[PDB]
């Protein structure tokens, strides 16, 4: 049973490793696309909802 | 074929006549009855019942009632409405067109 | 929610290394001790939600439905424990482990703030369920019920699986929380016709809307005593719950395609209601009985007002109890008699006096007696659905005229008139089982004293 | 006793279950005393508003 | 029938009574709080803004 | 006990007894009959709790909540301000519903206390009481269970646009 | 099932209740109950059943149009007043066998002598059944007569529920 758990845990642990290795390489590769195409990732101008108009549904 | 006969119902009473319907054992059958009554009765209801009767002011239902007089009070006393149809200040709207 | 996971996950290794008689001692008690700090759930604030993390959150909608979840769980295992006696007891043990795993998935499902973990909680429900009904079901039918529950909430819940995977893509998320701020209006046409639909249709068989409800009474009859409370006093109630919470996102839409619901609904109950009349199985005619109940929620949840809002909360807490009550009492005649025959046993008042004030007290809040919460949610959701439109209350004021009539049907049949003469093993009424009924009533009734505790979020 | 042990685990779930709800809450200060509602001076000797 | 009843009530009369009493102890002896104003530069507790000891001992108890 | 500005009562007028009998009045003999045996023990035993009270004198405070920004000035989407902004909504729509009860207290204590003459007697409550429904209304009417800061600024900006357009017609 | 002879008696015992039932009177009763009884014996003798059974048949006609709507009826008959009054009050004997053993106590004559009763029922049990099984044709019954006892100590076949039902008056 010692070696069960001992087994499960040192996979466990290189399999943990690569799984946020490669979610940190998927962020790191967004960022910099996004980064060399600013282009198609426009800072739009938000406005405030006084500004913005939305319709109103009754609900009655 | 080859299978056990139905068995025939058991009345719990008839080897123990004090049976409180728990266990055909009677120690286990007293000790079962025991912490139903206690931990069901005599801590959930009555402590719970208790719990929820002093809880503080579930859901601000006392403050709104003391701020509503203090918003009232203040109001009248100096010529207000005692409450607006607009919600929000118009000065911070922009209406479109 | 950490603080009610782990005890409940706990109540697995105290069944399993008790003593060989103390499963049912040890088991009830320590669950009752965490039904006890449930209460804890009612630091609800009037503003905001009781956010405990980036996982869970509680708020005057799940309380209530996570303190009936954790108290039906010792009041299932004192059910279960005689008609269980003659099993062997690794099998006794892995009776109550299903039991205990149903809780821990209901606790969850109820506080998810993400709503694919909502999902497969919610799924994660009928493993167990369906377990305890096709093993310890009694009948031969228990497998044809196992599949028509099994099948009628999947073809249901697969469209939803899609239409909520879409919503994320859309949207960007899926808690809830976010989900309040970041909604946008649904805009017609046939696309979100099939979004709405998927959206709304697996907690529509949960409910059941009438039309959907046929695996009902199929599960119930076939049911053991506790697999009839959790499905009647919670099972049910996911799909309420799951409606109120995702209605939130199908605005304006629901305006008009909640109106074929209604329909059903407003319907439905006037036919599950006189079906209930000449209805010959004891246990099918509380499980219609349900459906005329759960068929208000539906109509105060899709017409979308305060008060009915709170009218649905009510109803669902009320109908929890009652229901899981009559299923009790069902049960009790059927552990002496070995028949769902309603005709069967009857003048049984003669012969246990204080078990027929059970019925009594179960027959009254079932037929909405004032001042029951039970009357307190259906006269809220009157109330609201008469704004609606007039017309309705013709429909309310007719089943509440049937409701009386096959509540009190039921209670004359099996209490009153003469007792049958042949059966003769009609043995008093053990402790567990007076015990049993009065922690259904005793509480339900309590409620009536401080009702804004179940009343929900719109209180 | 080993007769009476097992009615130690469920109230220690309960224990350790509080317990880790209080860390999950250090994992989440980031508008500790910083939101526009309950933003305040430290009192005299006070390290944090809440915890 | 009657066995049942005696125990129902045995129970729920043990701790009831202790409640019973101890409210009414804590109504005579402690009272409930004043109304105040919030004294300038002050901060209460959380659990200074209830005016009952039962509520405000749940609220700094539990809350 | 209340404050009088916010549950306002007239001053009473009781009038003097002014008997045309010989017979006893049974009322007066029972009243002195229940201040003696009714009201005196009830206020020792009154009094008797209020000096253990003063012994021990605490405080509570009622709650004051800072204004934020409103809904009106949360830029679309940004959670964080729209949070802030929406729990004040909630807050004052919990108190414009005991306002609504206040008013509507007042309105029914004046029509029990002013007896058959209560339709006369009662119109500036009455008059009171349609105004602060006209508003509540206007706010709060229709906005269904799901309703938020951002449905009830929708509501008002759908009347102001038609109150701006009546006016343009006028 | 009745015979020709059962019918015309029914007759006669209904329509004099009837009759009785407008009266009210006695003394006006007993003149119209014996007018009534000089019909039925107008034709006492008729020998020719085919035209007894057509004065049956118009009889019954004319008790239909002349029955009172609301008859008299004994208060413990069938659609009576106090009929089924006292069911709730009625409890089978089985269920003395289930009485904790501190209910006995109270009452150790009458438990004394119940059990004779039993004892009693067991050792005739299997001469009731051998009775009536070699007293049955072979085809089953043909009625549901029940035949006596035929030797000394011996109990006439299926007797307990007879014997030990509630009494009327049960309480
Ligand atoms: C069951 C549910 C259990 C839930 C838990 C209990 C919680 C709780 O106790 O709260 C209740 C409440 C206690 O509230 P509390 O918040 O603790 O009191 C705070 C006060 O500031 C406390 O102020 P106080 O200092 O004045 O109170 C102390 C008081 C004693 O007060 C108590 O301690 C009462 C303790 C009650 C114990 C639980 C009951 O001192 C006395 O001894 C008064 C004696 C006067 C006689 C001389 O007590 C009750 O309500 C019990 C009944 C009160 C008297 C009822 C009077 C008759 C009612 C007439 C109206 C109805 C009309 C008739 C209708 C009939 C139908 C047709
Ligand atoms: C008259 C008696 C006096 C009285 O009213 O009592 C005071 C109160 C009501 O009066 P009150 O609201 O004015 O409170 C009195 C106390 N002060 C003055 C401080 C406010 O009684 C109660 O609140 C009783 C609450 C009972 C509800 C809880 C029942 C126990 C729940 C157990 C959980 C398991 C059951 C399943 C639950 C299902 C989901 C919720
Ligand atoms: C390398 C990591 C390993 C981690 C292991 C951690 C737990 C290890 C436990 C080892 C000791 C188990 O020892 C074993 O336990 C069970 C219950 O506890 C006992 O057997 C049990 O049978 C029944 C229940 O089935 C009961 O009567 C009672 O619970 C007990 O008698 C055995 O008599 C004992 O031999
Ligand atoms: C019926 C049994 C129910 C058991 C559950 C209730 C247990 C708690 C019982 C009340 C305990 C005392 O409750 C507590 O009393 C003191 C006042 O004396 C208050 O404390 C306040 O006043 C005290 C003075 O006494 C000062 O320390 C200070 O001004 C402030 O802390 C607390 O705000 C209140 O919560
Ligand atoms: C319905 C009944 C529920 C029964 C629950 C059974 C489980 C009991 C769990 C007890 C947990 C108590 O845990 C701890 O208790 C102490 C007092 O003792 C509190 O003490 C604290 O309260 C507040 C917290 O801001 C502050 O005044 C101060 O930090 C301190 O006084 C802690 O806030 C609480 O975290
Ligand atoms: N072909 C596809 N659509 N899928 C796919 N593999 N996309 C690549 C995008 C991706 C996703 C997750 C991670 I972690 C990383 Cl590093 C990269």
């Amino acid at each position: 049973q010692l070696l069960y758990i001992t087994s499960f845990v040192f996979v466990g642990y290189y399999l943990l490793k690569r799984q946020d290795y490669m979610y940190a390489v998927r962020d790191h590769d967004m960022f910099s696309y996004i980064k060399s195409h600013p282009e198609d990732f426009p800072e739009k101008d938000k406005k405030t909802y006084g500004e913005v108009f939305e319709e109103f549904h009754p609900v009655r | 074929w080859q299978e056990d006969p139905e068995p025939e119902d058991e009345n719990l009473y008839e080897k123990n006549p004090d049976s409180h319907g728990y266990d055909k054992d009677p120690a286990v059958d007293i000790w079962n009855m025991r912490v139903v009554f206690f931990f069901g009765f005599s801590i959930v209801l009555v402590l719970g019942s208790t719990f929820v009767a002093y809880l503080p002011d579930y859901r601000m239902q006392e403050w709104a009632r003391r701020e509503a007089e203090r918003l009232v009070k203040y109001r009248e006393a100096h010529g207000l409405p005692i409450m607006e149809s607009n919600c929000f200040d118009p000065s911070k709207i922009q209406l479109p067109e | 929610m950490l603080k009610y996971i782990i005890p409940t996950i706990m109540l697995m290794p105290l069944t399993w290394l008790s003593k060989n008689n103390m499963i049912w001692v040890n088991s009830t008690a320590h669950s009752l001790l965490i039904s006890f700090t449930s209460l804890l759930l009612m630091n609800q604030f009037g503003d905001n939600s009781l956010n405990f993390s980036l996982l869970f959150f509680s708020d005057s909608l799940s309380t209530p439905l996570l303190i009936l979840t954790m108290w039906l769980l010792p009041l299932m295992l004192m059910a279960s424990q005689h008609h269980l006696s003659k099993e062997n007891l690794t099998r006794k043990k892995l009776f109550i482990t299903m039991l205990i795993s149903l809780q821990l998935f209901l606790i969850m499902t109820f506080t998810a703030m993400e709503l694919i973990l909502f999902y497969i909680l919610f799924e994660a429900t009928l493993v167990p369920t369906l377990i305890i009904i096709t093993r310890w079901g009694n009948q031969t039918e228990r497998l044809n019920a196992g599949l028509y529950f099994l099948f009628y909430t999947l073809a249901g819940s697969l469209p939803l699986l899609v239409a909520l995977i879409y919503i994320q893509n859309t949207v960007g998320s899926l808690n809830f929380l976010m989900l309040q701020y970041w909604v946008q209006p649904v805009h017609n046409s046939w696309s979100n016709v099939f979004m709405w639909l998927a959206c709304m249709m697996a907690f529509m068989v949960k409910m059941p809307l009438y039309g959907l409800h046929l695996w009902l009474p199929k599960a119930h009859v076939e049911a053991p005593i506790a697999g009839s409370m959790v499905l009647a006093a919670v099972l049910l109630k996911l799909g309420g719950y799951g409606m109120l919470r995702i209605t939130l996102i199908l605005n304006p839409m629901t305006d008009f395609m909640a109106y074929p619901f209604i329909m059903l609904s407003l319907w439905g109950m006037i036919m599950t209601s006189s079906i209930c009349l000449r209805q010959t199985d004891l246990k099918s005619l509380i499980a219609y009985s349900s459906v005329s109940h759960m068929a208000l929620v539906i109509v105060a949840i899709l017409i979308q007002t305060p008060w009915s809002y709170m009218g649905a909360t009510a109803l669902m807490i009320a109908h929890g109890l009652t229901s899981s009550m009559l299923f009790c009492l069902a049960n009790s005649n059927y552990e002496r008699i070995h028949s769902r025959t309603m005709i069967l046993a009857r003048g049984l008042q003669t012969l246990l006096p204080l078990m027929a004030t059970w019925w009594l007290l179960a027959s009254l809040t079932n037929l909405a007696l004032p001042p029951t919460i039970n009357l307190i949610g259906e006269l809220f959701v009157v109330m609201s659905t008469f704004s609606w439109s007039n017309i309705t209350i013709i429909l309310m004021g007719v089943n509440m005229v049937i409701t009386a009539l096959y509540s009190l049907y039921m209670l004359i049949m099996t209490q009153r008139g003469k007792y049958t003469y042949h059966i003769n093993n009609i043995s008093p009424s053990f402790t567990r089982e007076n015990a049993l009924m009065s922690l259904h009533i005793l509480p339900l009734l309590l409620l009536t004293l401080n009702p804004k505790i179940i009343l929900g979020p719109l209180y | 006793v080993r007769d009476h042990w097992v009615h130690v685990l469920v109230p220690m779930g309960f224990v350790f279950g509080y317990y880790l709800d209080r860390k999950n809450d250090e994992k989440l200060t980031a508008f500790r005393n910083k939101s526009l509602l309950y933003k305040r001076e430290l009192k005299p000797n006070e390290e944090v508003t809440w915890k | 029938d009657k066995r049942f009843l005696k125990l129902l009530r045995f129970y729920i009369l043990l701790t009831g009574i202790p409640v019973a009493i101890g409210i009414t102890l804590i109504n005579v002896f402690i009272g409930e709080a004043e109304l105040a104003e919030i004294p300038e530069g002050y901060v209460p507790e959380h659990w200074e803004y209830f005016k009952h000891p039962i509520s405000r001992w749940i609220a700094r108890t539990f809350f | 006990s209340w404050d009088k500005d916010v549950y306002p009562e007239p001053p009473r007028r009781t009038p003097a007894p002014s008997p045309q009998t010989s017979l006893p009045n049974p009322i007066t003999y029972l009243t002195k009959a229940f201040d003696l045996l009714v009201d005196r023990p009830v206020t020792l035993v009154r009094e008797f709790i209020e000096r253990q009270h003063a012994k021990n004198k605490y405080y509570y405070y009622h709650r004051e909540f800072r204004r934020v920004p409103d809904i009106t000035e949360c830029q679309e989407k940004d959670v964080l301000c729209m949070f802030e902004a929406e729990m004040q909504w909630r807050r004052d729509y919990k108190v414009d519903q005991e306002i609504v009860n206040i008013i509507q207290e007042r309105l029914k204590a004046c029509q029990q206390r002013e007896g058959e003459s209560h339709r006369q007697n009662c119109a500036k409550e009455l008059e009171q009481f349609t105004q602060v429904v006209k508003a509540y209304q206007d706010r709060y009417h229709d906005l269904g269970a799901h309703y938020s800061a951002r449905k009830c600024l929708a509501k008002q900006k759908q009347r102001m646009l038609a109150e701006r357009k009546a006016a343009k017609e006028a | 099932y009745l015979t020709h002879q059962q019918k015309v008696l029914r007759l006669y015992k209904r329509a004099l209740r009837h009759l009785e039932s407008w009266c009210i009177h006695r003394d006006k009763y007993r003149y119209f109950a014996c007018l009534l009884r000089a019909r039925f014996d107008e034709h006492k003798n008729e020998k020719d059943m085919v035209k007894a059974t057509q004065l049956l048949r118009e009889a019954e006609e004319e008790f239909w149009h002349g029955q009172h709507p609301q008859p008299y009826i004994f208060p413990e008959s069938p659609g009576g007043t106090s009929y089924e009054r006292y069911e709730c009050y009625k409890v089978p004997e089985w269920c003395l066998d289930d009485w904790h053993p501190s209910e006995k106590a109270m009452y150790p004559d009458y438990f004394a002598k119940r059990e004779q009763w039993k004892k009693l029922r067991r050792e005739s049990w299997e001469r009731e059944v051998k009775q009536l099984q070699e007293e049955t044709p072979v085809g089953g019954p043909r009625t549901e007569a029940l035949p006596p006892a035929r030797k000394q100590g011996d109990l006439p076949p299926l007797w307990w529920h007879i014997v030990t039902r509630p009494r009327e008056r049960p309480m």
